[PDB]
Order: C-alpha cells, then structure tokens, then sequence
C-alpha cells in the first residue's frame, strides 16, 4: 500500500503539487581495490556507472560520495574530481559511496512536464472511435493511476505496483482538493498550491492509508 | 603381422603405407603388393569386389605369410588390410572391429576440407590414426 | 452545504483583499461586516431563543449570548471563558472551532490575523448593542482566541451593581 | 449535513450586497462586481458538485440542467425545477421558491436597476466554465422585483468539452 | 472481437510492420508518422520510469490503460518492440507476445532468408501466420500485471 | 534446435553470388556430407555375399539421406526406364521459409547442388550417384530433376 | 378617548420614528405634543436606563407618569428606547402592542440595509403599525 | 545413427573457407569475409538465442560470459568454460577444448593467418551489437594455429547506448 509520491497537474499541466512520501534511494558501499569493475562513465554533471552493476550497485547509481568526503556533480568536496581521485592508484583500497540521483526538485518539474504529453497524447489516434485517454500506467517497480476530473485537472499518484482499491483513494483525494480550493478561488491553478494547512491534511490522508484501513473510507 | 594398409579409389591406391605394429616393412613386394590387389581385380574381383554392403571380406584372398581381408563401401572404395601372420591368435571379429576403425579413421581424414578426395592421403593425422591401429592391432 | 458557505466566505476574504490595500484594514473590513451581522442577530433572537426575556448583567448576558449565538450560528457554543482578574477590564472568550477554516485557512506569511475579527466583529456588535460598548481581539493563541475591552462607564457600572 | 444556518448564509449575503453599495456608487458595477465573484464561485461550486457526485459529461442539455438542479438542491437545500424549455431543448428557465441568500432581505425602492441575487448566475458561468462549457444565465425573473419565485435563464450556446477528455485548451 | 493492430520496432526505432484487425477510429495520420510518434512516446517513457523508478526497473515499463480500451508493450534485450491494442480487460497478454516472439518472429521473419535485416516484411508466410496466431485467442482484454 | 545455423548460412550463401561464376560451389560439401552419412550407414540392405550385386534406388537413399539431413520425405517420385528420372516433392525446408506464391525461383541452384556430387556406383541404381537440376515451380515444391552421370 | 403617541429611539438616542392615531384636531397642539413628550422621552430615558439596569424585564410598563402624560417603556435587547405616552391608560393593549411592535420591528429590522439607529420609511411598516393600532390600541 | 545431427555444419563451413581461399589469396581477406559473415549469422542468431534463454539482458560481463557460453551449449552444443577475467572484468576467455566446427579440418594447410574461429567472433560481436554492447573479439589460443586449447578473447570495450528517439 506504500505511496512513493502523489501529485496534481493542471489545464497548464505544470506541477502544481508534489508530496513525496518517503521513499529513499539505495546505497552502496564497499572497500574497493585496484581499477573497479564499475565501469565509470563521465555525463555532464552526472558521476555514474555503465556496466557491471554488481553487489547492488545499479547501472544508474550515480556517485554521491567519495571517501566519505562528499562529490558534487563531477568533481568532488575538497576540489579533487573523481577522474584524478580515481586514477590514482596508490589511494586505493578505498571506499565509495553510491546511490541514484534523488531526481532536485527543478528535475521532478521537467519530468512533470515531459509527461503531460503522454497524458493528452495518449495515442489520441487510438483504434476504439471517439475513445478516452490512458488512466492506469503500470511500470516495472511503481505503477500510476490517474484520475481525470472529467473536466480540467489530473490526478496522479504514485503507488507499491501490486495492488488495487486506489481510484477510490485519487476520489478523496479530489475530495480535499475541493476542501482546499474553497480556501480562496483566487488562489487558482496559476499558482501551485503550497498552503501547509489542507497539505498536512493530505499527510493525514497518507497517514490513514500507511495504515491498514483503505476501507473504512476515513480520511 | 605386417598390415599392408591400402585405401584404393575408384581403380587407383590414395594411401597405401607398409606399416606394423613394431616397425616398417622391410619386406619388398610393395608394388607388388599393390599388384596383389590388381590381380584382384583381374580375377579375384568376380562381379564381387564391389558391392553395395559395409564388407566383410573374411579372406576374399588368402597365401602364405599374407592374408587379405577386404571391405568396400557405396562409393566403391576398396578397404584392405592384410593378414600377414600364417597364423596368430587374433580372430576376425577384432578385425571388424578394425576395420571399423579403419572405415571411421579413413572417413574422419575425408573430412577435411582441403584434401581434394583421390589424392595421396597428406594428413599426418589420418597417419598417425593408421599409425596406431597398427600398433594396436598388429 | 458546509463548503458554500466556505466559499462565500472566500470571496468575502478576496473582495476585501482587492479593493483594500493592507492587511490591518482588511481586518477592520473584516469586523465591519461582524458589525453588520450582529446589529440584526442580536434583536433577532431576544425572543425565540434567548427566553423571550431581556437580560442586562454583565457575565450572565454573556455567557447566555455567547451560546445562543452560537447555537443559530454553528450550533456549537465557545468551548471555554475566561475573565481576568489582573485586569477586570481583560476577559477572554475562546473557542477552539474558527468561523474560518471552514475553508482551511491562508496564508501563513503576510496575514496574521484572519476571519477570527470577522467573527470578534459579530461579538463587539452584540456586546455593544445589548449595552457593552467593547474592543476585542483576537489572538493565535491557544487556538482561536479572543479578548473584550468593556465600556468604562459600563465598568463601573456594574461594578455598582455588583450589589442589589 | 451542512453544518450551518440559512440565516447566517443570508447574512453574509446582505453583508457583501450592503459593502457593495456603500463602497460603490452604482448598482450596475457593484453587480457586475458581484457576478465575478460569484462567476469565480462557480470555478468551485462545479468540481465541488463533481466531488460529490461523478455526473455524466453531457449527452443532451436536460441531463446538465438536472445535475444542476441537483447541485442547487444540494448546497440551498432546496429542490428546484427545470421548466421552460426552448423548441430547440438546448434552453431551460429554472426555480427557486426562495433563496436563503434572496429572502431574509428586500430590496429599497432606489436599487430597482440592481439585479440583487445575480451571485447565483455568475456561480451557473464560472461552474459551467471550468466545465468547459459555454452557456448564458441571467435571471428572467427574481423574487425581489415581484416576480412569484427566481426563474432564469440558461442559454448554452455551443460547447468546449469534448466527447474524449483530452478537449480543447 | 478481436484484437485491433499489432506493432514492431528495431532498437534503431523504425516500424517493421503493423497488422491491423479491428481498429476503427480512422486514423488522420499516415501509419508512417503515426508509428514514428509512438515510438518517441514509448521512449519517453523508458526515460520517464528510468529517472522515477523508486529502485531498479528491471523490465521497466510494462503498459498502460485507458478506461474504454487498453494496449500492452513488449521489450526484446536486442531493442525490438513489441506493441499491440486489445481491450481493456481479460487475461493478460505480456506473455502471449513473449510467444509470438518466439515462435511467429523467429520463425517466420529471421529464419527467412528474403527478408533482409532491418527491413519492412513482406513474407505473405509471416502475415498469414500472424494471422493465424492471433486466431488462436482472438481475445480482447488485458487487465495486465 | 541445431537447424539454426545451417538456415542462416545457407540463406547467407543465397546472398551473396559473385559475378565470376554463378555457382562456385564446389561440392565436397556433397562428397564428404555422403560419406559421413554412410559412417553413420554403416549397414544398408545390400547381402553380405559379394557378387550377388543388388542396387538400391538412390531414390531411397536420397529418401534416407533426407531424413538424415533434410528430414522431411521425398514425395512424388517418377521415374523414366534409364537413368533419367526425377523427384516431385511438395516441401521443400529453404523453401518452406519463402513465401509459397510462386515468385522467388531463383534460389533454387545452390538448392540442386547439393543433391549432386555424390560419388558413382558400378552397378547402377545402388544408390549414391549423383549429377542433378530443379525446376522449382512452386516455392515449397522443389523439383529437383535428376540425371545420372552416366546416360 | 385616549391619545396615541409611538417614538422610536436609536441606541445613539435617535429619534427614528414617531406614530399618531389620535382624532385629527389643532394639528400645531398635536406637534406640542409631539415635542413635548419627545423631550419627556430624553429624561424619561435617563430615568429608564437606570430602571432597566436594575430589572431585565420584558416590558417596563411605567417609567415616569406626569399626572397627564404617561411613560411606558419597552426597552429591546439592542437597546432601542420605545415609549407610548398618552393622556389614558390601557395596559392590555400597550402590552402586547408594544410586543407587535417589536414583532415587525425585528422583520423590518433584519433586512442588510437598514443599519443601527437610522430611520426607517417603509410605508409596509406603516401600515402594519396603523393595523397594530386599530388592533390593540384604537376602535 | 545421429550421434551429431550437424556435423553437417562443419563441413560446410570448410567447403566455404575452402572456397574463398581459392578466389582470395590472402588470409586477410577471408578473415574479414568470414568476421562479416560472422557478423551476419549472430545477428541472426542472438534474436534467437533471446527467444529461448529469454535473458534480461546483458549489463554486467560476468552475465555476458554466462549468457554467451549458454548459447555456445545451445547452438554448437559445446561448454565453454568462463576464466581468465580482467581486473576492470573486461576479458574473460572461453575454453573450447574441441572447436566443434572443426574436426580435424586441417592442422597444417601451409598457412598461418588464416584463423578459422573467426567465424565465432563475427557471430559473438553482432549478436553483441543487436543486445547494444560493442565489443571486440578475437582469439589468444588457437589449437589449429598449433594450441592445445582455443581460446576466443572479448574485452568490453565500450557500452553502446540507444540514442536520437
């Protein structure tokens, strides 16, 4: 029943709001020896890894600290970069710490945005006439469910794959959207909504469904 | 008991070494030996010598101190080992089992590539293949 | 329904924030339009809820208004009051439930004071009208919180009155 | 349940409508006024109405005109009734008996030219607007200027939603 | 009622071949564009769930749905795609194109020595038997894991 | 599943033919191919006594020869009185990847070859010969038409 | 008979309104009246602001009585003086009449635009005041 | 019978290199003609290697080497034996103690630079290149080449990634 993360768009599709629910990205750490079999690939500001995704090290574990001293983008805390820290030998055995970019903010909002195509592009050309478009998008380790407002908005949040009873849950969660906009009308889709008040209101939504009750509709 | 091995083509002999089981064959009816089994086909053929069977040729022909024992395959290949021992205690089921060896080994240097089939067998593989089962069987 | 009236209430918040320019002079909108309400509710229900009888002394015409106002408002009278000894001028009415967040709340940046005047307006005006001409404030404290600052020349009056 | 009194709701009406005329001279831009309010009050009103019930989008103009009449019986709780309908049904005229925020007040003899509850008309544009869907209400007649109940009028001119809910925008 | 179309990617991104059966929304694009921008999407996509991926996407994306139809998606390790139509709901079909995969595109496509790499086919083998496997359940419905 | 390769190469060969001659497959492909089946055919029914000389329809041997490679079997077999003849078959398995409409005929020639190639026998008809050419009408229906080396 | 006499008095000691039922004679003596007993009123009303801090009663039927001029009293609960004077006494019809005038006081009192202690023209009010009168005061 | 369904293979295989040996001179030039044509066949084979092992697919060398030695038991049926990795797990070799695909094909022609494997290497890099991993191939032992095992080489050279969408 995990939620990674909810969210709303708007007619814009800007990201109007995007609570995480706590979710953290894997680590790694391990005394490494002589050149390491992670095949370190330098991409614009990324530090990461291209092959040989070994002892729960992914592909897409970018650099996060070397030596416990901390690696920002490309090159590291202190000014050495992780090519010239790498390289050199006689450091070695060392540690390295590893995780995937927990995608800033600033990333979150572009991928909002890239995404709102697919939403209104859902093979708009569908074969079945005057058809509606994507609801469910089920994914590997996470799976979206979104709920039109029928006329307007979008809700979509993102929930553990392996389960069902939610769409109820995007309806209470309109339900708080209503809740919210009776706080000023004003404060409209141009802005996004950041008012800490119906925000905690949510996390006790969230707080609920941690839970077990998803019966007992409770919010 | 000096086996004379001898592959024959279609008329003519591609690998006919003078081989043993100790060391070479001094004695000199090489040629002749050859001749052996040209006079074979003179009059020991018969409308036998080549057949359409996997054969055995239990002393096809037979003289003192040399003894022929022959085999012929679908592409008229003629086998011919010979029994030069006016008589050891070897009985001729370890020569099918020979002749076996000697139809696979012969077979396996036919499968080169490169060796144009009817010329004077190079390998020195399929010689050393000839090389033991005269050692052996010798 | 609960939310029309939240956001009749909205628009209320956003008329005032249009064509008033600062924030402390929204609230004295604000309490204006409690002015307004209480100059009617209070002659209202001096007869069908409030026993059809008139009552003058202080604590008891407040208390007794305080939960007949509620209860033709929302139906829930203010949790608690308080009246202060260190200043007899200072008395406290608190209730936990604001008049507001029927639509949840406003901003937590420019606005301190909200809806929580509108409302203290509504008092000043029954207050002032039963014979309590009364400042009241209210505070974010301890929840939705008001003050009332009586009429000098009630004060002392009742403090005469304090006996019969 | 509402939670709440039909008087203090008519309060806060007379309030706004009495703040009007003082703070505004004439009748005409305080209802103006009035009407963007209530047309931003509709921007709500109608995802509000939706929370509560999932209606169909659209397939003919009475099945709009019964959700709202719905949606009227739901927060006035008051149950109107669709009347009036054009040769064309793409028109309706609506009743309310009284209004919560129309009675409780009359109106001074000066604001003839005021179309006082006019609030409820701009509530049908905006809520029919964040709807995607373009009609024009204007209160044919209201109780106030001696007409027997509130009647309006709903004119729906052409349409902005779509039949998928891709839409145009 | 079966299936409605069926299509094909080389991991360099171009439409191998798309069989229609039940499609009836007639389509204001030409098939060619079409098959283009659905595989930019589906790219988009593979990107969209590699950045927000909670931990490792193994097999990443799997499909989406729309409540009055639904498609499903299928990815090869050599970068072929694999996209058809079906409804909304009955038995998943992940694994029904994991067999045509395996037996109709192995069979009647590589194994061809006429249909050279990386090209349209045209076997009227390969079509009549796709035909006929998608015959075999001609079942609308996903409902997909 | 070893047929894999040999699809593929053979298809490989169908590609590319260059200009200089259009077959240059030589065939000891066929020669080698022929005696290692009969490694494996080392019993056919042919009597153990030498002169009794009975022939076996290379027909037959090529229907075995099939299924020690081809695997599926020679259908329609006529045959004129001499050496001449020819096999009808219905399927044929490089062409049962083709589409069967009759418009890819060409691939037929490295197809025939490999049915030639196969060393003589004295007697005739004892079934290993081998010099022989199609007319692939039908795509799965290969006609490979034989003629001996001899007349 | 008796003299009919109604005033209306603002929290701010306004006068909002003033009633007259009387049998129409010597119009300028009626206005003496009036004056008369609006003055009577302002010290009638320092009088009955301390008589209604000592009793919350619904109705202060006498507050002051001139041997010829006659103060009744009912104070409502923002406050609004109401006095009839008259030169004859009828407490059953001043009772309740001084109740329907609160009555109608409250329906015309609700409505958003009147505001405290302002006068009030309603000629509605008028008559429903001139049917109280012939109702409990005149026959 | 039918202990080896395709030793066919082999002998066409020689046929083959026989046959360009004859119409190109030198060992050079059948060694590109046989690492295309290589290149071609495992093109055509890893689909359908994907179709049966049904991998993920290949991110890590050390899956690589299981992978590609999988399909060596499932084509050639032979077993390869993964060793000899690199530090940075690039090399690993396979340890073929009978090439399969050739039975005693020729152990001496007369001719060194002419490496028979190469074949294997064409097959095993575009196989790589369809799953997006360009890697070279070639071959540190040799038994035809006077060996006693032979040995294919492949180092990750680099990751080729699917771009311009």
């Amino acid at each position: 029943m995990i939620i990674y993360g909810v969210y709303i768009v708007s007619k814009s599709g800007g990201l109007i709001f995007n609570l995480d629910n706590n979710v953290p990205r894997i680590e790694h750490e391990k005394t490494f020896t002589y050149p390491l079999d992670l095949v370190l690939d330098y991409d614009s500001k990324k530090v990461s890894v291209s092959f040989n995704r070994k002892d729960g090290i992914n592909v897409g574990h970018v650099l996060v600290a070397v030596n416990g001293m901390p690696v920002n983008g490309v090159t590291l805390d202190d000014g050495r970069d992780v090519r010239t820290t790498l390289d050199a030998p006689e450091n070695y055995p060392i540690n390295l710490k590893f995780s995937r970019p927990k995608m800033t903010t600033n990333e979150k909002i572009f991928l909002a945005s890239m995404f709102y195509p697919l939403f209104a592009i859902a093979s708009q050309l569908s074969p079945e006439p005057k058809s509606s478009g994507i609801e469910i998008l089920e994914a590997d380790t996470f799976t979206l469910h979104c709920f039109q407002t029928l006329t307007g908005i979008k809700f979509i949040i993102i929930s553990e794959t392996g389960l069902n009873g939610i769409d109820l849950l995007l309806r209470k969660v309109y339900e708080l959207y209503s809740d919210y906009v009776l706080k000023n009308p004003f404060y409209s889709l141009e802005m996004p909504i950041r008012c800490e008040l119906f925000d905690n209101k949510l996390q006790e939504l969230l707080a609920q469904v941690e839970k077990t009750g998803i019966s007992n509709i409770d919010k | 008991m000096a086996f004379c091995i001898a592959v024959i083509g279609k008329d003519n002999a591609p690998l006919y070494l003078t081989t043993s089981d100790m060391e070479q064959e001094l004695e000199l009816q090489y040629h002749v030996n050859a001749a052996l089994d040209v006079v074979e086909e003179k009059c020991l053929i018969g409308k036998g010598a080549p057949e359409s069977k996997e054969l055995y040729l239990g002393l096809l022909y037979s003289t003192e101190n040399h003894k022929i024992y022959g085999f012929v395959t679908n592409t008229r290949v003629k086998f011919i080992v010979v029994i030069d021992s006016s008589n050891v205690a070897l009985r001729e089921n370890e020569v099918r089992a020979i002749f076996r060896n000697l139809h696979l080994l012969y077979t396996d240097a036919i499968c080169n590539p490169f060796y144009i089939p009817g010329e004077s067998l190079t390998s020195k593989k399929f010689d050393r293949a000839v090389q033991k089962l005269m050692s052996g069987t010798a | 329904s609960q939310s029309i009236v939240a956001l009749l209430f909205s628009e209320i918040v956003q008329y005032s924030q249009s064509r008033v320019f600062t924030v402390p002079e929204l609230q004295t909108r604000l309490h204006d339009l409690g002015q307004d309400v209480g100059t009617r509710i209070i002659d209202l229900y001096f007869v069908r809820e409030r026993s059809s009888k008139r009552e003058t002394k202080l604590t008891q015409m407040l208390l007794f208004v305080k939960t007949t106002v509620w209860k033709n408002l929302f139906g829930k009278e203010a949790e608690k009051l308080e009246h202060a000894n260190d200043d007899e001028r200072t008395y406290y009415i608190i209730e936990k439930e604001p008049l507001v967040n029927t639509f949840i709340s406003v901003p937590k940046d420019k606005g301190s004071l909200n809806c929580a005047n509108f409302t203290a307006g509504i008092v000043e005006a029954v207050l002032t009208n039963c014979g309590f001409p009364c400042k009241v404030t209210a505070h974010w404290h301890k929840g939705t919180t008001y003050m009332v600052k009586f009429e000098d020349f009630v004060i002392a009056r009742d403090k005469q009155m304090e006996e019969k | 349940a509402k939670k709440v009194n039909s008087e203090f709701l008519t309060l806060t009406y007379g309030a706004l409508v009495t703040q009007m005329l003082r703070d505004f001279e004439n009748a005409e831009d305080v209802n103006k006024q009035l009407e963007r309010i209530g047309y931003n009050m509709g921007m709500r009103l109608i995802e509000d109405f939706l929370a509560r019930t999932s209606a169909p989008r659209c397939l003919e103009m009475r099945e709009t005109a019964d959700r709202i009449q719905q949606a009227f019986r739901i927060y006035l709780n008051i149950q109107p009734t669709i009347s009036n309908w054009s040769p064309a049904s793409d028109e309706f005229s609506l009743v309310f008996d009284s209004n919560p925020l129309t009675e409780f007040v009359e109106l001074p003899p000066d604001l003839t030219n005021l179309r006082y509850s006019a609030i409820l008309s701009g509530c049908i544009r905006g809520a029919l607007e964040m709807v995607q869907l373009e009609v024009q209400c204007w209160f044919v007649q209201d109780q106030l200027k001696g007409d027997n109940v509130t009647e309006l009028r709903v004119k729906f001119v052409r349409r902005l939603e779509e039949v998928i809910p891709a839409g145009e925008d | 009622m079966t299936i409605f179309n069926l299509y094909i990617f080389d991991k360099f991104g171009t439409l191998l071949h798309y069989a229609e059966w039940n499609r009836t929304k007639k389509s204001g694009i030409t098939r060619e564009e079409e098959a283009k921008l659905t595989y930019g999407m589906l790219f988009s996509i593979k990107s969209f769930v590699s950045k927000i991926s909670p931990h490792d996407p193994k097999e990443g994306f799997l499909y989406y749905k729309t409540n009055r139809y639904a498609l499903h998606y299928l990815e090869t390790p050599s970068g072929l795609k694999f996209v058809l139509n079906t409804d909304t709901t009955a038995i998943n079909v992940k694994e029904l194109l994991q067999q045509l995969y395996a037996k109709v595109w192995v069979e009647f496509v590589v194994r061809d020595p006429l249909w050279t790499p990386g090209t349209v086919v045209t076997s009227e083998l390969f079509q009549s038997k796709l035909d006929e496997f998608v015959r075999q359940s001609p079942i609308f419905g996903i409902r997909n894991i | 599943s070893e047929e894999i390769l040999f699809d593929c190469l053979h298809a490989e060969i169908v590609n590319y033919c260059l200009d200089s001659n259009k077959e240059h497959d030589l065939a000891t492909l066929e020669y080698i191919g022929f005696t290692t089946g009969y490694r494996l055919i080392e019993r056919l029914t042919r009597e153990v006594s030498r002169f009794k000389d009975e022939l076996e329809t290379m027909k037959f041997i090529c229907t075995d020869f099939w299924m020690l490679i081809y695997k599926k079997q020679v259908d329609n077999l006529r045959t004129n009185n001499h050496g001449m003849y020819v096999v009808q078959d219905k399927a044929f398995r490089f062409l049962t990847r083709i589409s069967p409409g009759t418009k890819q005929l060409e691939h037929a020639p490295k197809f025939v070859a490999f049915t030639c190639g196969l060393v003589r026998g004295a007697l005739s008809n004892l079934g290993i010969n081998s010099t022989v050419t199609a007319e692939v009408q039908s795509i799965p229906a290969c006609k490979f038409h034989i003629e001996v080396n001899r007349n | 008979m008796s003299t009919y006499y109604f005033v209306i008095v603002g929290q701010n000691d306004n006068p909002i309104y003033e009633k007259e039922f009387s049998t129409v004679n010597k119009e300028l003596r009626k206005e003496d009246h009036r004056h008369l007993t609006q003055f009577i009123a302002h010290a009638a009303l320092d009088l009955v602001d301390e008589h209604k801090w000592k009793t919350a009663n619904m109705q202060l039927k006498s507050i002051d009585r001139f041997n010829q001029w006659f103060v009744s009293a009912f104070i409502t609960a923002s406050q609004i003086r109401f006095i009839i004077v008259h030169d004859n006494k009828n407490d059953e019809g001043i009772k309740n009449f001084f109740n329907e005038m609160y009555d109608t006081y409250i329906k015309n009192s609700m409505n958003a635009f009147y505001r405290i202690n302002t006068p009030i023209k309603s000629p509605m009010f008028e008559k429903k005041s001139e049917i109280f009168g012939r109702k409990y005061l005149l026959s």
